């Protein structure tokens, strides 16, 4: 219940990873998407979801 | 009575009071030549340089731009008369034997040459040029234009223009400053009397150099043409040559999006009217895109579509000749337009009458020479009924 | 259904939420007593009996 | 074998045209390969857009607190 909420959790090592992960995502969201178009002609299950 | 005057004051009048004889007259304006395919592009797999007997192999396996090549406006006039219509040719020829021969060629074809002027001090189909070595490359400059490219605006036959319900010209005249000025006067007169303007592009060799440059030259004549005929290569070149080539070369990586794509047939792509918007204008009553005699993509303000055709140059391998096929399909269009005014606003009858143009083009590919083997109306009508099921004719 | 066009002959290769991908197949009717040449899943080229 | 034993060490002076990398400066389809043990050699087929096609879309799938909405994702 209430004692089991997130605010009672440490998760700091995972939180630091999320901080690094979010920073990496912003700096590579566009870069990865362009590579998908450059290499994968047609979208297929298992490929990067691109476009709309 | 002044051809060079502005077509806004008193007409040429004269004593025409009785009704004109059917079918409606058609004016074909520009140079007069025999053969002389204008559309020239660079093609791969050339045959033997000297052994011309092998060159038939490129007639039944032609370059995609030369599938139904056009010609001079004289071919359209000659082919139109053999289809039953009446055509008058406007142009200038020299006083030499060739000018007499060319006029004799059109006279024997029942083409009204009353609009043909004679330049005594000129040599027919003869352009005097000066060779100059500029930047290490040999070039030439037109010192004196030929009589074909030397028709003054004061030499126009207003009697032809008033009667002519359709005015036909090519983009070859746009390569001559003299004829380009004369053309706009003739178009202005023709619009005054109510005739329709037909623009068969047939882009000559210089006009294939650049898309932007060509569209600027065509811009003025394109905007005043009620009917325009272009080939697939011409239309793609005007819009984007590389874009439509990439679509043809595109193959889905994993699977086809429909069963028909698996067959990997020839790409008979029908351009959407949105892709035609850059080239469309208010006065354009009809635009036809001809993939040879295979597809006739027609476009009207109200509707658009494609008419499926065929080609069988292989049925007579030794007498097949693509030359003049584009003239035959154009002449077939004008033959029916002058007789079926409902075509511009009835899609069903538009397809049926365009099949006549398809059949005319097919026959024109079965004989060596353009004017030598332009089909007769009965020959064209018979092929249309044989090729198509009776529901399509 | 009524609205959907007919399905070309083949085997259902991919099933998705809305669309289905079919691998083209050509059924040959065979009467009893005929002799099928080739084991199951054997590759046949054009013109092979 | 054993590239040491390559008289091709003198083969370049013969009719060879190997670049010294000091002055030198579509087709698709998946592999459909299976082992038919009667041949002792796997046979190959190519599945491409010329064999597999897509049937048009249709509706054939018929479905039978301090918290956020359920979302497909990792649990850890
Ligand atoms: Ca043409
Ligand atoms: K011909």
């Amino acid at each position: 219940g209430e004692d089991a909420t997130v605010d009672k959790m440490c998760l700091e090592r995972f939180k630091v990873f999320l901080k690094q992960y979010n920073e990496w995502v912003e700096a590579n969201k566009d870069r990865l998407e362009e590579d998908s178009y450059k290499y994968d002609q047609d979208f297929y299950p298992g490929r990067r979801i691109r476009g709309k | 009575t002044n051809p060079d005057s502005d077509p806004a004051l008193v007409d040429y009048d004269d004593g025409i009071d009785f009704p004109y004889d059917d079918p409606p007259l058609v004016c074909c304006f520009g140079a007069v030549q025999k053969e002389f395919v204008p559309v020239v592009r660079v093609h791969d797999n050339p045959m033997h340089p000297d052994i011309y007997s092998q060159w038939k192999m490129l007639q039944w396996d032609p370059p995609e731009f030369g599938r139904a090549p056009g010609g001079p406006p004289s071919n359209v006039a000659i082919s139109h008369v053999r289809l039953g219509g009446r055509a008058a040719f406007m142009g200038k020829v020299g006083g030499d034997d060739y000018g007499e021969e060319l006029v004799l060629m059109m006279n024997k074809e029942r083409v009204q040459t009353r609009g043909v002027k004679f330049d005594e001090g000129a040599s027919t189909a003869c352009t005097r040029v000066k060779i100059k070595f500029e930047d290490g490359k040999m070039k030439a400059e037109t010192v004196k234009e030929p009589p074909e490219d030397s028709l003054l605006a004061s030499e126009l036959n207003l009697a032809v223009l008033k009667e002519a319900r359709i005015f036909h010209f090519n983009s070859e005249v746009l390569t001559s400053p003299t004829m380009e000025s004369t053309l706009f006067k003739a178009i202005q007169w023709s619009k005054k009397f109510g005739g329709l303007i037909f623009f068969d592009l047939n882009l000559p060799l210089p006009l294939w150099r650049s898309r932007n440059e060509t569209r600027k030259l065509i811009k003025k004549s394109w905007d005043e043409a009620n009917i325009i005929e272009v080939s697939q290569q011409e239309l793609e070149f005007l819009l984007d040559e590389e874009y439509y080539e990439r679509r043809r070369n595109y193959t889905p990586q994993y699977f086809a999006e429909d069963f028909e794509q698996t067959k990997n047939r020839r790409d008979y792509y029908h351009y959407t009217p949105e892709e035609i918007k850059p080239l469309w204008h208010d006065d354009l009553k009809l635009l036809v895109v001809t993939d040879g005699t295979l597809r006739l993509h027609y476009y009207t303000p109200k509707f658009d579509g494609v008419v499926v055709g065929t080609e069988d140059v292989l049925i007579t391998p030794f007498t097949c000749d693509r030359t003049g096929s584009g003239d035959a399909v154009v002449a077939g269009i004008m033959r029916k337009l002058t007789t079926c005014p409902e075509m511009f606003e009835d899609q069903d009858v538009l397809e049926r009458q365009l099949r006549f143009a398809v059949a005319a083009g097919i026959i024109s590919q079965w004989t060596i020479g353009a004017v030598r083997g332009f089909p007769t109306e009965s020959a064209t009508q018979n092929l249309k009924e044989q090729v198509y099921v009776p529901s399509m004719w | 259904a009524k609205k959907e066009p007919y399905l070309k002959s083949g085997q259902v290769l991919i099933v998705q939420r809305d669309s289905v991908v079919i691998r083209s197949a050509k059924p040959y009717l065979a009467t009893p007593g005929a002799k099928v040449h080739g084991h199951y899943r054997e590759i046949l080229y054009e013109g092979d009996t | 074998i054993r590239k040491r034993n390559n008289p091709p060490d003198s083969g370049l002076i013969s009719a060879d045209s190997m670049n010294p990398f000091y002055s030198i400066s579509q087709n698709h389809g998946t592999i459909r390969m299976f082992l038919n043990r009667n041949k002792e050699s796997q046979s190959l087929l190519i599945l491409s857009s010329s064999n597999c096609f897509r049937i048009g879309p249709f509706n054939h799938v018929k479905y039978h607190l301090i918290t956020i909405k359920n979302s497909s994702g990792p649990l850890g």
